[PDB]
């Protein structure tokens, strides 16, 4: 059974680190990647990043620096870390499953708000 | 990196009507095209991949177009569920990117 | 269609030796370019892909690089397991295409 | 254990027709693409076309198109490749590879089966 779903902190404020976690159950994670997308608050969908089922990661050019994805094989977990965070950071951050090609599966989002 | 111009950014519609929606690519992009639609507040939903398949369990009247940089996807027959708002993403080369989508309202 | 153009042909070396094949696209490619080996039974496995990545269980002997048109496969130390037919392949545009392969012989 | 296991109609006669098969294990062909190459005797590899399990999707080099014809049996894991007209030029070798592993890049593939030889007579 395809599900994927992120866990964040909820608010943070700036400059902080952020960690978002990415449970996915009813795949394997070396035949498929997982992408980052967020999506600001009144704005279009703003792609970070993906993993490869390989290992390897590809990220969004102008976010590269404060930017790193990982993940555990074994618990089944992909990872998004951020470094200083801007207050435009703010957003609902989600994680989808790329097959062939496509973002068939997409988690439900977790909306991070970068505070003070 | 490729970026994808959709237009229109806006799309008042009745129902019963046929609209069109495109997506433009900087460079060919081979058919490396999908669509999503995004009802209020939930996840992106994928509707037709690799330019014209339909994701399993979409209405046949959603069919996708195009080749190169000129991409489209035309829904026949609005029902009053079609309405959101859409989005086409290429997936030729990395930064994957997304158009700015149409916000598709009843007129 | 993009054509592939590997050399030498044929060649002779000796144990521990450094040898490197050479694949050359008719256009660029972007580094979709995968290495294979055909042992002597037929059977094939995948060295290398996306330029220089290696597949797991092959030596670091083996080392892939390129850009653009111009992509080599480099074997150091040449091991007596190693008498085999190299090929390359693009996986740029389809259809894919091979090289004419590299047979490559210990003395 | 992920194998494709090939075999089919080796020795034929001129302008016959043949139908190779690749069964696979390890894994379920509606979750990949199945690839049929040939090679020629003393020849480069070509890539005749691929299918889709899950979809259906056939693409095929356009110099094969009407020669070959790709077909999969999910129900029986198994890809199969129908030959027609065979002429002296399609005496090969006739492989079939699959991509299990999700690799960064596009084109790789990680699984091969052993070949079947066609001798069209
Ligand atoms: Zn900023
Ligand atoms: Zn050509
Ligand atoms: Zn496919």
């Amino acid at each position: 059974q395809v599900q994927l779903q992120e866990s964040g902190p909820g608010l943070v404020a700036p400059s902080q680190s952020l960690s978002i976690t990415c449970t996915v159950s009813g795949f394997s994670l070396t035949g498929y990647g997982v992408n980052w997308v967020r999506q600001p608050p009144g704005k279009g969908l703003e792609w970070l990043g993906m993993i490869w089922g390989d290992g390897n990661t590809d990220y969004n050019s102008a976010l590269k620096s404060r930017l790193s994805i990982s993940k555990d094989n074994s618990k089944s977990q992909v990872f998004l870390k951020m470094n200083s965070l801007h207050t435009d950071d703010t957003a609902r951050y989600y994680c989808a499953r790329e097959r062939d090609y496509r973002l068939d599966y997409w988690g439900q989002g977790t909306t991070l708000t970068v505070s003070s | 990196d490729i970026v994808l111009t959709q237009s229109p950014a806006s799309l008042s519609a009745s129902v019963g009507e046929t609209v069109t929606i495109t997506c433009r690519a900087s460079g060919n992009i081979h058919n490396y095209l999908a669509w999503y639609q995004q009802k209020q507040g939930k996840s992106p939903q994928l509707l037709v991949y690799y330019t014209t398949t339909l994701a399993d369990g979409v209405p046949s009247r959603f069919s996708g177009s195009g080749s190169g940089t000129q991409y489209s996807l035309k829904i026949n027959s609005l029902q009053p569920e079609d309405f959101g708002s859409y989005y086409c993403q290429h997936f030729w080369s990395t930064p994957r990117t997304f158009g700015g989508g149409t916000k598709l309202e009843i007129k | 269609d993009i054509q592939l153009t590997q050399s030498p042909s044929s060649l002779s070396a000796s144990l521990g030796d450094r040898v490197t094949i050479s694949c050359r696209a008719s256009q660029d490619i972007s580094n979709y370019l995968n290495w294979y080996q055909q042992k002597p039974d037929g059977t094939v496995k995948l060295l290398i892909y996306y330029t220089s990545r290696l597949h797991s269980g092959v030596p670091s002997r083996f080392s892939g690089s390129g850009s653009g048109t111009d992509y080599s496969l480099t074997i150091s130390n040449l091991e007596q397991e190693d008498i085999a037919t190299y090929f390359c392949q693009q996986g740029n545009t389809l259809p894919w295409t091979f090289g004419g392969g590299t047979k490559l012989e210990i003395k | 254990q992920v194998q494709l296991q090939q075999s089919g109609t080796e020795l034929v006669k001129s302008g016959a027709s043949v139908k190779l098969s690749c069964t696979a294990s390890g894994f379920n062909i509606k979750d990949t693409h199945m690839n049929w190459v040939k090679q020629r005797p003393e020849q480069g590899l070509e890539w005749i076309g691929r299918i889709d399990p899950a979809n259906g999707n056939i693409q095929y080099d356009p110099k094969f198109r009407g020669k070959a014809t790709i077909t999969a049996d999910t129900s029986s894991n198994t890809a199969y490749l129908q030959l027609s007209s065979l002429t002296s030029e399609d005496t090969a070798v006739y492989y079939c590879a699959t991509k299990v592993i999700y690799y960064q890049g596009r084109g790789a593939m990680d699984y091969w089966g052993q070949g079947t030889t066609l001798t069209v007579s």
